[PDB]
């Protein structure tokens, strides 16, 4: 009934020293029924990364929409869109459907190509921006993620240390949620290299 | 229409050690967006080296703790001052709760102490009496924030040994009372940051063979 | 299950170094109608306890009779009824708290929020709350209804924790209570200017003050306020 | 929840999952869904957890009083009917129960009774109850034979829970195995689904869809 | 009533010339001189304030206009046409950019939007 | 809310309390419910604050545009514009407005427009939640062609009683006097009117 | 309608779809083919609310057939599935949404690979080795999880499909009157007339 | 949320807490609730967070265009009129509750705006879940002819009342001071009375603790030459 | 319904209208709402006629049995019995009763018992649907220790206004005077009180 | 439960009752016997709400068995049916009514006649040549109206019963997993093990 918890799933994003990290589980379900273990929730447009939780049909629709928009942005601007700018585009795009919204919990992550500054941001379904320094959480195990992130997180973590923190934050949160899990992916993002790691987790 | 139930917030946490047990709880009591009290004790010494907390609707919480304390007293009268073992206390509480199956005590009950072999014990109850011995249990408002952290840091879940890469799990080494208290405090500090109903003060009751000891710590008051 | 008809608003209270203060206005509202203006909502029990009641007045009057009946009963076969075996605040509260929770459990509550303020035999301050649900709690400051939202913040600036109680004199405490009552008169639409105040001190005993009024009010600034935005005249 | 129990040559196999959920929140992964009524009788948990714990603990008390009075082991038929008659008195009040009363006696042999909070009492050879029952039934139906060995029967029950634990969001945690003989039940351990899944995947070649 | 001119008033002549555009450029030629120079650390735009009368307050007539905090404009030709274009240029910088991306448009894209408005007056009915 | 408008010998006086409540919380204790739609045509607002403000603002616009074309409007005209908005949008409005004005030809006039959108020309009008408690008093104590001082006393005493009984009303008693002489604002504080 | 299954094997996609059409109290028909050929190498099965299912299926069919003529070219299964998803995603926020779930089984002639897409009425697309809609998965997925291999032959796929149907016929309360099975491969679409 | 506005001698000050919540969970512990409509017109919002942000940007945008069109600095009454007429049109469905404050050539102003489109005038105002705690402090200490330093003190004390006593409010105090004939000064994190204490333990994991299945380099760069 | 009881120098007077309505139909236009529970203890009835009649009948029984055992009851005692019934059966009663009586020791006394079942001793009391409109008037015009003629005029004028505005009230104004001298019934017709 | 039929022929009564026991989404059992022997020459089949059916059937069984012992005598089918009707009629105005419909097939040894009684959960009794409960009659009664004769043999009755079951298996949406058939005659009660 509740659109934001039919399909399930989670996204978490963190900042580190000269790096950001964004991660998601791989589950798509129809309530109790597990349907897919390969439903990735993180996308990227140039060097800007977008995680999206919530109703899966909207997750797909919005990804296609932001691909559409960032592609036209690039052609006209003659440059790739930045995280700060994209964040405002996501907000605009969501709020234009104020009284008929996409049931999603988006999460932006990236590094500004000019300033080198690590950036993350989150949104409610209606477009309100949450620009936190430390971390952003989203999905059906957001409470669990808030608890994991709050205790595990410390500032200025190196990329390889940050990987361990965000992974353990995601995994243990997903294990306390019926509608999350079935695999996980973690992106470690630096100014000019990005490493993608699939995590081994329990498959129930 | 009259609603006989309410939510007084609060969050509790029980952890069973090797030869000890702790039962902690914040001291904040609330309704809606108002604070009733910054220090309203929630975890209680019930005698016979048992500690108890009934988190949720405080009127049912107080009613139950009162009735259990009473049950301990009458157990002594009826059975020649025999000590009420933690497992016996747990079964007794089930009957108290299930007694009101069709108008429940709206509380999540946790008790802690030592079993008859002297090892640490924590029992966890639902509102209608289904109970179970556990090693680790957070209850109340910020339970969802604390439990995943405990799965990770007490039971070493999803943690493996470096070099083996997912082949060898981290061994389940025993935690000291000092080590547990650290994890309790950090659990409540984190919960206070991210949950509005958690704060003001933390009160921990530590149970050993020597008896019941108390420790109090300040929490953020916003 | 019922609905409250004739109602009483905020009861406010706090501890100070030698005792407790409690106050409540003299209004018995009938919905938005300010029906009864001479209602006493602080009811003393002996010389060491004052029970302040808000909510349904008919249920208050019932509770008033129970307490009156409690004093009578305590005196029966009790040579020390006015000495060692006199009613304590803690006895009076626990009795009410029992009744309130029992009544909510029969789905027929006394539609009230009660604050029992008093001083014990050993000179300890007693201040505890109980309501229609049977919920109880204690704190250096306690308030019902609107008082919870507006009075407590002000009273907590004086006594923010337990260690502030010995530092708070009766003059400072009474001042804060009287100021809080003024604030509630400004902002609570179901309040009146007339109120009663009670002090229970371990040295000077019970001082019950009737027919008090909210004074030193600020309204002059209202003359300058014109329109709702653009209007100048 | 996923619970199953089936009769075979070597007696009865009982197998359950270990998960407990309040909405999407996983309340516990270490729940005991097999009540040890007594050394010869077992019962399964589905629906209401307290209702199961309370009334089947109570059932054990009634069975003990029976054999004290009658100087004879209570039949599985009689033990099941005590529980079904009880819940039938409470019909309408809102008890939640779906259980298999499992036992092995001389006069009956291995016997399984499905008992329901609606008052249903059914004798049968194979039963599956819970949110993940349909997943377990599939594995059971296609692999079940009366002439299964105790070793193979135990594995079938374990594998059938695993099937449900994987697909059903509200099932998992770990698998508890029991084997009921005439001389009593025998516990066959707690098996973490996380470790079991990978073990089964490799050794059996199943779950090719999942990347390991 | 109704705008019954739903057809183009600018059309190709046999020689391939768009008359009205040429004639518009002729009107620009008659207009007062304005210029622009780009430096390494800035740009300058300038023009003469041709006062139509000494009684007129030439400070009230702004030939050089702010479009965004980082963009300015100056013109040559018909002043009224410039004034409305500045109004449209300011609004379009918000509606088709700032309200979407939360920042002011870059020079080239704002110029592109202005150009589009001017192109449409060259083809629309 | 307690509001009223009373005609007298020299013109008309509008009176109102200053309490605005959201449930039992007093959101604003110094509200100005006497609002100006023209130089000498004012109104008393009761009901939805959002609705009555929106209506008043529109009326003020209409009378400003009317004045630009046809000179000063009559009080009847202002009441008609109020009515037109209230009647035609009755399904989406909760507004009870008393219109009061001063012409030199017609002198003091009072029009009341209740929920429905109907118009009623009266010697005096009372409205708002607190008005119920003073129907008896106002009927017994109103006279036509009162003096300025008598009319101020009549309004002051009336609203004092409305405030006394109605929890939704309170604060200060604002008044606006409309005569040939001009526009005079009056304010009366609790300490003054409570002891009456 | 009721049960629709799909399984992608080595070199083909197999779609099984029930034959029953039940209208309240009576089974009006026991030989209904719940599928449409969108293009020579792309088949779509469907199940959902009455009327909407066929109306939607035929609407998609026409649009793909139109594209095929215009460009003189067959769209890839992936392309067709994305088109179908958009139409359903468009539909869910409409005045009256299409209540239709589909499986798109196709053979990509460019990549020489079979492809199975599962899309529900909300526009929720997933590419799978095997799929289902409604309650069908609940009974069958445990069997498919166990037996399925990516290198299965078409004959082995049909045997696993029989085992799925048998389990459905045993444990489902509704009588779905058997299934019509169709195979989609490099040579096109054909129906298994004996099942 | 706790937001307040206080008039003083030569201008107006607004203040706010820094806690944003989703139900009982704190999403952002340092949210910026003080928004800019124009350089010298600021506002604080409560209710639906997207609606407050969205409606201030829209009016702020239209105000900027209006200021350019009229060659005049923007007025608070214009922002007020535009906000209320917008909100009234949507009949409360845009859940924006604002305190608007600012200085302009007319003088210093302070208004409140409710979601249905009603507006109020005042010398001191409060909005949000901590408005009653804040208003208690304002009613206890407010006076006429406050100085700049007194108004900042009063405003932040009113926010503190909300921080401590209201569960919906917390963390820090943001302040913005708008004085006549001066630039408005935005004082981000004016007070910081809620810093988290150092934890008992570090939770930095040993490298290689997490189990990994696959690694791969992601291609963020464009299609390359040659 | 419009009812009231007023104490004065010589005792107390009860006053009431005579209209009883079923919706908008006047079921009885000459109702007697002033009812006797004892020689010099009467009551005014408002709310459910069935409930208030049943209550009054029970009270009369209780006071009759009280008198047989313990002699004449106090007005306070009669009010207590009314309260006991109204409070204990609050879930099933819609009754608003004013109790008025005359002792020689206590003289004139008035007790009001609203819906909840609470008791309030007052110098005078007003109740019923029509009372809302005369809170202002009665508060402004009541004095303690009035004469018999003044109190009759006060009640007559008050209920006249309540009748004027309240559609649920009307008919004749009945009154009952309770003094040491005895019990006097008074009636006042429309032609008399309407012109006031 | 679902389908229960009854037919009175020349010298016997035949009761047919479905074997399926469906619990929500799954068919838990396909061999359930929805009948109880009340006395040697009286059989009662039943269908209705879960639990209530068996509880009621066994309660009736016990009461008739008690009567049989006390009086050393078998009650007539008519007498048993009247007792059963009263219990259901008593039940309908109870706190929680038995939701059970029954068919009572018996052979009267005194009159040497077979007798079939149809009684619903309200206590609505009717003696019939053939009967049913729920939707079963809707499909079968047209066939029974056509073919039935009062002088049919037991073999002819079983053939007509097969035709009724076949029609049910064709047009009913639910899979009731076939029927258990029992014959009640002068010699007592026996089960037709092949049907
Ligand atoms: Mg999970
Ligand atoms: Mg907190
Ligand atoms: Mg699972
Ligand atoms: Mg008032
Ligand atoms: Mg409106």
């Amino acid at each position: 009934s509740d659109p934001s918890s039919i399909n399930g799933g989670i996204v978490v994003a963190m900042t580190g020293k000269d790096c950001v990290a964004i991660a998601c589980d791989l589950r798509l379900g129809s309530q109790s029924l597990g349907v897919s273990n390969k439903f990735e929730k993180i996308f990227h447009y140039g060097h800007v990364f977008l995680g999206i939780t919530g109703l899966a049909t909207d997750v797909t629709t919005l990804n296609e929409m932001f691909r559409y928009k960032t592609n036209l942005y690039k052609l006209k601007e003659e440059r790739a869109i930045e995280p700060e700018t994209f964040t405002q585009l996501v907000s605009s795009s969501l709020y234009e459907r104020r009284f008929g919204p996409y049931f999603v919990g988006p999460v932006v992550a990236g590094i500004n190509s000019k300033s080198g500054k690590p950036f993350i941001a989150g949104f409610d379904l209606i477009g309100c921006i949450d620009e936190a320094k430390d971390f952003i959480v989203s999905g059906t195990a957001s409470d669990q993620l808030f608890g994991m992130c709050e205790s595990l997180y410390e500032p200025n973590l190196e990329p390889e240390d940050l990987f361990e923190t965000i992974s353990q934050a995601l995994l243990n949160a997903a294990d306390r949620d019926a509608l999350s899990g079935w695999g996980a992916v973690v992106y470690i993002i630096k100014k000019d290299e990005v490493v993608k790691r699939y995590l081994k987790m329990r498959q129930d | 229409q009259f609603n006989p139930y309410g939510d007084n917030g609060g969050t509790i946490l029980g952890i069973a050690g090797e030869d000890f047990a702790v039962l902690a709880g914040d001291t904040r009591n609330i309704t809606d967006y108002s604070i009733n009290s910054r220090y309203e004790p929630k975890v209680f010494d019930c005698g016979d080296n048992i500690v108890m907390s009934a988190n949720g609707f405080a009127a049912d919480g107080d009613a139950l703790v009162k009735r259990f304390k009473n049950s301990v007293k009458w157990y002594h009268f009826d059975h020649n001052d025999k000590k009420l073992s933690i497992n016996s206390a747990a079964r007794n509480i089930q009957h108290l709760l299930y007694g009101k199956r069709f108008f429940p005590y709206y509380v999540h009950t946790i008790i802690a102490g030592l079993d008859e072999d002297g090892k640490g014990a924590v029992y966890s109850f639902d509102p209608v009496g289904s109970y179970e011995r556990e090693q680790c249990r957070a209850g109340g408002a910020a339970a969802s924030l604390i439990m995943p952290f405990l799965d990770n840091q007490v039971n070493f879940k999803n943690q493996y040994e470096p070099g083996t890469n997912g082949k060898v799990k981290k061994p389940l080494k025993y935690l000291s009372v000092e080590e547990v208290i650290k994890l309790v405090r950090d659990s409540f500090t984190s919960a206070t940051e991210r949950h509005i109903q958690v704060g003001d003060g933390l009160e921990i009751l530590i149970v050993t063979k020597d008896g019941v000891r108390k420790e109090f710590y300040e929490l953020k008051r916003d | 299950t019922q609905q409250p008809i004739v109602t009483g608003t905020s009861v406010i209270s706090m501890k100070y170094d030698n005792g407790v203060i409690i106050a409540a206005d003299n209004l018995g509202s009938y919905g938005s109608l300010l029906r009864f203006n001479g209602v006493e909502r602080l009811i003393p029990v002996g010389d060491n306890t004052v029970v302040g009641i808000s909510g349904d007045i008919s249920d208050m009057q019932h509770i008033e009779r129970l307490l009156k009946d409690l004093v009578t009963e305590n005196a029966y076969d009790n040579p020390l009824a006015d000495a060692e075996e006199a009613l304590e605040p803690s006895y009076i509260f626990e009795y009410l708290a029992t009744v309130m929770y029992q009544r909510r459990s029969k789905m027929n509550p006394l539609w009230n929020a009660i604050i029992v303020a008093g001083v014990q035999s050993n000179g300890d301050q007693f201040l505890r709350y109980v309501n229609l649900l049977g919920v109880t709690y204690s704190s250096p400051t306690l308030a019902t209804g609107f008082g919870a939202h507006m009075a407590n913040p002000l009273l907590r600036k004086v006594v923010d924790r337990e260690s502030d109680i010995p530092k708070t004199t009766v003059q400072v405490a009474e001042e804060a209570i009287v100021n809080a009552m003024r604030v509630l008169y400004y902002r609570d639409a179901r309040s009146s200017r007339n109120f009663s105040l009670a002090i229970i001190d371990k040295n000077t005993g019970l001082t019950f003050k009737k027919n008090l009024q909210v004074e030193n009010m600020k309204w002059d600034f209202a003359k300058d306020i014109k329109g709702y935005g653009t209007q100048k005249i | 929840t996923t619970t199953l129990a089936f009769r075979f040559q070597g007696g009865i196999i009982v197998a359950v999952d270990s998960r407990a959920t309040a909405g999407n929140w996983v309340a516990s992964q270490t729940v005991k869904k097999v009540i040890e009524i007594n050394p010869f009788l077992l019962g399964t948990m589905a629906g209401g957890a307290a209702d199961f714990q309370f009334w089947e603990t109570w059932l054990g008390s009634q069975c003990r009083l029976h054999e004290l009075r009658e100087k004879e082991r209570i039949s599985v038929a009689a033990a099941s009917k005590i529980l079904s008659n009880l819940v039938y008195q409470y019909k309408g009040a809102g008890l939640s129960m779906g259980t298999m009363i499992c036992g092995y006696t001389r006069k009956e042999g291995p016997t399984i009774y499905y008992v329901d909070s609606d008052g249903t009492r059914l004798k049968g050879d194979i039963f599956c109850v819970g949110s993940g029952q349909t997943f377990a039934y599939g594995v059971l139906d296609s692999n079940y034979k009366w002439d299964l060995s105790v070793e193979d029967a135990l594995y079938l029950g374990k594998r059938s829970i695993l099937a449900a634990a994987h697909r059903d969001a509200y099932s998992g945690g770990s698998v508890n195995l029991y084997h009921v003989t005439e001389d009593g039940w025998i516990y066959h351990g707690n098996h973490d689904v996380g470790e079991l899944f990978w073990k089964v995947k490799e050794e059996e070649g199943s779950f090719n869809n999942v990347i390991g | 009533m109704t705008d019954r001119y739903s057809f183009s008033l600018t059309t190709f002549s046999p020689s391939g010339k768009l008359g009205q555009i040429d004639y518009a450029l002729t009107a620009v030629k008659q207009g007062v001189t304005s210029l622009g120079i780009k430096a390494t650390n800035g740009v300058v735009i300038a023009t003469e304030k041709k006062s139509s009368s000494p009684l007129a307050m030439s400070e009230t007539l702004s030939k050089v206009s702010l479009l965004t905090p980082d963009i300015g404009a100056v013109y040559s030709g018909m002043g009224p046409d410039y004034r409305v274009l500045v109004d449209k240029s300011r609004k379009v910088a918000h509606t088709s950019y700032k309200r979407i991306y939360g920042e002011y448009p870059p020079t080239k894209l704002l110029v592109s939007e202005v150009a589009k408005i001017m192109q449409e007056a060259t083809q629309s009915g | 809310t307690s509001i009223m408008a009373v005609t007298f010998k020299d013109g008309v006086i509008l009176g109102a309390d200053s309490r605005t409540t959201t449930g039992a919380y007093i959101a604003n204790r110094v509200t100005d419910k006497l609002t100006r739609v023209h130089d000498k045509i004012w109104c008393c607002r009761s009901g939805s604050a959002a609705d009555t403000q929106a209506i008043a603002d529109i009326v003020q616009y209409h009378l400003e545009l009317y004045t630009s074309q046809y000179g000063t409007p009559s009080t009847e005209t202002a009441a008609s514009v109020f009515k037109e908005l209230c009647y035609e949008n009755k399904d989406n409005l909760t507004a009870g407005i008393i219109v009061a004005g001063y012409d030199d030809k017609n002198k003091g006039e009072v029009y009341t427009i209740p929920l429905g959108g109907s118009v009623h020309k009266l010697p005096y009008a009372i409205a708002g939640s607190g008005s119920t408690f003073i129907y008896g008093y106002c009927d017994k104590n109103f006279r036509e062609n009162m003096s300025k001082e008598e009319t101020v006393d009549f309004i002051k005493h009336s609203l004092s009683q409305a405030i006394k009984w109605d929890g939704s009303s309170g604060g200060v008693i604002r008044m606006v006097v409309l005569t040939a002489a001009g526009v005079e604002r009056l304010i009366f504080y609790p300490d003054e009117y409570e002891q009456l | 309608m009721d049960i629709i299954l799909g399984i992608r094997v080595q070199d083909s996609v197999i779609l099984a779809s029930s034959k029953a059409v039940t209208r309240g109290i009576s089974v009006l028909k026991d030989s209904d083919d719940k599928t449409r050929q969108l293009s020579p190498h792309t088949l779509m099965s469907f199940a959902g609310e009455a009327g909407d299912t066929v109306q939607f299926a035929e609407y998609i069919q026409a649009n793909i057939q139109l594209y095929s003529i215009r460009e003189d070219y067959e769209l890839s299964p992936q392309a067709v599935s994305s088109f179908v998803r958009q139409e359903l995603a468009k539909s869910i926020r409409s005045r009256r949404p299409y209540q239709v779930n589909v499986l798109i089984g196709g053979y990509d002639k460019k990549k020489n690979k079979p492809e199975l897409y599962q899309i529900d009425y909300l526009g929720t697309k997933v590419e799978l080795p095997y799929g289902a809609h409604g309650y069908s998965g609940f009974y069958t997925f445990s069997l498919l999880d166990h037996h399925y291999r990516p290198d299965m032959t078409t004959e082995e796929g049909l045997d696993l499909l029989k085992l799925c149907v048998q389990e459905l016929e045993k444990r489902m309360p509704m009588d779905f009157k058997g299934v019509i099975v169709k195979i989609v491969d490099k040579d096109g679409i054909r129906q298994v007339d004996d099942f | 949320t706790t937001i307040v506005g206080v008039k003083f001698n030569n201008g107006v000050v607004i203040a706010a807490d820094t806690r944003s919540t989703q139900g009982p969970i704190v999403a952002d512990k340092n949210c910026a609730k003080l928004h800019r409509i124009s350089p010298k017109i600021w506002c604080a919002g409560a209710g639906t967070a997207a609606d407050t942000e969205a409606v201030t940007q829209l009016i702020g945008s239209n105000i900027e265009l209006h200021s350019l069109y009229t060659s005049r600095e923007p007025r608070v009454v214009s922002a007020l009129q535009m906000l209320k007429q917008h909100l009234f049109k949507y009949q409360g469905h845009i859940g924006a509750y604002l305190i608007v404050a600012g200085v302009d050539p007319t003088g210093s102003h302070l208004f409140s705006i409710h979601a249905h489109g009603s507006t109020d005038v005042g010398y001191y105002l409060s909005l949000g879940s901590g408005s009653l705690a804040a208003m208690a402090v304002l009613e206890s200490h407010w006076k006429q002819d406050l100085t700049k330093e007194e108004a900042i003190k009063l405003a932040s004390d009113a926010i503190q009342a909300g921080i401590w006593n209201d569960l919906g409010s917390g963390s820090n105090v943001d302040v913005c001071v708008m004085e006549i004939g001066k630039d408005a000064e935005y004082l981000r994190n004016y007070l910081t009375p809620n810093v988290r204490e150092e934890k008992q333990k570090s939770y930095k994991f040993p490298r290689g603790t997490t189990a990994v299945l696959k690694e791969s380099i992601v291609n963020i760069c464009d299609i390359q030459e040659e």
